RNA sequence: AAGCUCGUAUCAGUUUUAUGAGGUAAAGCGAAUGAUUAGAGGUUCCGGGGUCGAAAUGACCUUGACCUAUUCUCAAACUUU
RNA sequence: GUGAUUUCUGCCCAGUGCUCUGAAUGUCAAAGUGAAGAAAUUCAACCAAGCGCGGGUAAACGGCGGGAGUAACUAUGACU
RNA sequence: UUGACAUUGUGAAGAGACAUAGAGGGUGUAGAAUAAGUGGGAGCUUCGGCGCCAGUGAAAUACCACUACCUUUAUAGUUUC
RNA sequence: GAAGACAUUGUCAGGUGGGGAGUUUGGCUGGGGCGGCACAUCUGUUAAACGAUAACGCAGAUGUCCUAAGGGGGGCUCAUGGAGAACAGAAAUCUCCAGUAGAACAAAAGGGUAAAAGCCCCCUUGAUUUUGAUUUUCAGUGUGAAUACAAACCAUGAAAGU
C-alpha cells in the first residue's frame, strides 16, 4: 500500500522507510550520510565533518586511510571519547592521538 | 590574427561574444564544421547521489550523419519497423561478436537484458551501457526514436569543475541557433540538489575548436 | 478694520410633481471563515507494535483512521450583492 | 573582605571576570612589497596586538534534595 | 599596550617560503606500461611517424586548459628573524 | 660599578577603561513596578518534540484564476425528486414526465436573463498599434479602471449586426 506501491515503482523515501530486504536491495542497487549512519552497506556509503559522521575494523580501515591521508577533528574526537563502548572509544582515541598537550591533559 | 579579436580578462553578454552565434565565422578559416565548447563553472562534490540524469531537448539538429542500433523482441520489433536503421533480432546478437562493428550507439530495453549482458563485454567501450544514467531500459521507443534522430544532447556524468557538453556547430542560421542554447542551461539549472555548494552559475566559457575562448558571467 | 466692480439686482425654517444614490430586513455553505454534532456492531501473511512454534503464507487478541446501516443541516450582526 | 579564643566549605570549574613563560596564520589597518595604468580612485596575499579555544581561581561574585551510565546525530531524563 | 619609516652607522652576516618562462617523478589490483576525479575523440606541420593497431577491459596512450607540486638552481634585490 | 647603535618624546586603523565631562527619561496593567519583543499567507521544513509560535528568508506554485472559461453564428435546454429496465442494489448507462431558477454565467459571494447574456462541438487572433473626448477621486490631477464616435488594419454570419 504505502510501502506497497513504494517498492511497487521501486532514495530519501528509503530514508523515511527505515526511518536488508528492499533495503540492501537498492543498497547494492549528506542525507545518505545520516542514513548509512543509523545503519554494512552503510559502511560502504561511508567509505565513499563526514568523518565525524562515520564516527568495523574496516572503520579502522577507512580510518588509517584518511589518517595517513590528511597526513577540529582532533578536538571532536577527544570530546566524544570524554563523553564495553566506553573502553573501545577510549582505546580508539588514545591510538589516534598516538598515531599531545591536551593529550596528557 | 585570431588572438587580438578575443577577450580573456573582459566579460561580455551573450549578444556580444560567441555563445552559439557567428562571431567566429571569419576566424575559423577551415571549412570543416567545428563543435561548440560551451564550458561552465559549477562547484560540486564527490557524491553519487548528486548528479543530473535527464535529457536536453535541442529542437534544431546539429547537421551530422549518424546511425543507431534498433533491436527489440516479443512484439516491439514490429512497431519499430518503419523507423529503424537495422533489424538485429535475438539471433543476430552474435553477428557483432566477430570483427564487424559498424554500430555506434545501440538502443535496447529492460526486457531484453538477459541476452544483452553477453554483448556488454564487447560494447563496454563508449559510454552507452544500460543502467540508470542515460534513458534506455524502457519498453517504449515509438515516441523516443523520433527524438534521437533530431540529434539529442547526450549528457554524461561529469565531476571536475569544468562543465561542458555539445550544443551544435554554428553555421546554419543566426536567429535559429539562438533558441537552441536556451535548453542547455534551463535543464541543467532545473536539476539543482540542496546538497550542492555555493551557486550553480559560475562563469560561462564558450569557444570553437581552434580559436581562443571568452568569458561570460 | 481698510477697497474695487453693478443692478430688476442675491430667493424661501410653511404646500404639489418622484427620476438617482445606499447595505439595516430575506437566503445559501452543494469550492471561503465558526460551536462542518453525538455512538454501536466487523475485517488482521504485509498500515504501524507484543506473547507462544529452531521453521514453512500454522493459528489466535488488544490499542488508532474507513465502508454499510442513523440523527442535525450549520447563530441576523465574516464578506459581497 | 573577614573582625577575641573554641567553632570557622561535604562535593563541583560548563556560564559572567582576572591571570596567561599553554595554544599563532581563521580574521588582521596604514607604511613597505606585488598587477593593470602617460594618471587618480579601487586594489589580492604577508605581519603585530585584540577577539576565538583551554587550564587555574568561587574565604572574589553563583550554584548548593549533588555528581554518572543508558537504540535521537544535538532536543525528553523514566528506571537502576 | 602593539607595529613600519625616520632619529641612527656599517654589510665579512648560520638556516627557509615568493613576485615571468623551459626538463626531471604522477608507479593501487589486472593489462610487460606513467589508464592521476572530470572534459575533449576528426586533429596540428600533410611526402612520411601516432589517427581506432592485436591480448584484457567500468576508464586506453600527440593535441590551447580549472592541478593537489616529494626534492634544487635562478638577473638588478628582499618588511620582520 | 648596569647596559647599548639598547631605552625614553611627537603626528600614525582598531581593541583594554564611566577616574571625569557632556548628552539621554511622550503616553502603554486607574502612577510606576522580570527578561525577551517570535501580530497577518494551505501542508512539511524554517521552529530546541503531546501548546503556542512571526519574519517582503530557502526549495515548486503563490501579491488567487486564464495561452480560449475571450468575441461571434448555429444547434441543444441544466441540478435535485418521482415513475422504469438485459447485464445492474438506495449511487453508474438509456428513456419519459412534472418544474418561473436554491443554478450556470473568470477569484471568495449575492439579484439578474430562457426560440439565454451561459455550457459543448465546429469556425479563430480586435486581449496588440496611431490620432480625440467623457465619468468616479482631482486643482477640468499621478496611477489604475469603466462607458461612448470617426479615420487604417481583421475574424464570424444567409441577410440585418457586435
Amino acid at each position: 500500500s504505502t510501502q506497497a506501491v513504494c517498492f511497487n515503482l521501486l532514495i530519501w523515501a528509503t530514508k523515511l522507510t527505515r526511518e536488508t530486504v528492499e533495503i540492501m536491495t537498492q543498497a547494492a542497487l549528506k542525507i545518505v550520510m545520516s542514513g548509512v549512519m543509523f545503519f554494512e552497506n552503510s559502511e560502504d556509503e561511508d567509505g565513499f565533518k563526514m568523518q565525524v559522521n562515520k564516527k568495523g575494523k574496516k572503520l579502522e580501515n577507512a580510518i588509517k586511510t584518511v589518517k595517513k591521508k590528511k597526513k577540529q577533528g582532533f578536538a571532536e574526537k577527544l570530546f566524544k571519547e570524554h563523553l564495553k563502548f566506553d573502553m573501545e572509544q577510549k582505546i580508539s582515541l588514545m591510538q589516534l592521538l598516538s598515531r599531545k598537550l591536551i593529550v596528557l591533559g | 590574427m585570431s588572438k587580438i579579436t578575443s577577450s580573456q580578462v573582459r566579460e561580455h553578454v551573450k549578444e556580444l561574444l560567441k555563445y552559439s552565434n557567428e562571431t567566429k565565422k571569419r576566424n575559423f578559416l577551415e571549412t570543416v564544421e567545428l563543435q561548440v565548447g560551451l564550458k561552465n563553472y559549477d562547484p560540486q562534490r564527490d557524491k553519487r547521489f548528486s548528479g543530473s540524469l535527464k535529457l536536453p531537448n535541442c529542437p534544431r539538429p546539429n547537421m551530422s550523419i549518424c546511425i543507431f542500433g534498433d533491436a527489440f523482441d516479443v512484439d516491439r520489433a514490429k512497431s519499430c519497423g518503419v523507423d529503424a536503421m537495422s533489424v538485429d533480432d535475438l539471433k543476430k546478437l552474435n553477428k557483432n561478436k566477430k570483427l564487424i562493428k559498424k554500430l555506434s550507439k545501440k538502443y535496447n530495453a529492460f526486457i531484453a537484458s538477459e541476452v544483452l549482458i553477453k554483448q556488454v563485454p564487447r560494447l563496454l567501450g563508449p559510454q552507452l551501457s544500460k543502467a540508470g544514467k542515460f534513458p534506455t531500459p524502457v519498453s517504449h521507443n515509438d515516441d523516443l526514436y523520433g527524438k534521437v534522430t533530431d540529434v539529442r544532447s547526450t549528457i554524461k556524468f561529469q565531476l571536475k569543475k569544468v562543465l561542458c557538453l555539445a550544443v551544435a556547430v554554428g553555421n546554419v542560421e543566426m536567429e535559429e541557433d539562438v533558441l537552441v542554447n536556451q535548453i542547455l542551461m534551463s535543464v541543467n539549472f532545473f536539476v539543482s540538489l540542496l546538497k550542492k555548494n555555493w551557486q550553480n552559475v559560475g562563469s560561462l566559457v564558450v569557444k570553437s575548436s581552434m580559436g581562443p575562448a571568452f568569458r561570460l558571467y
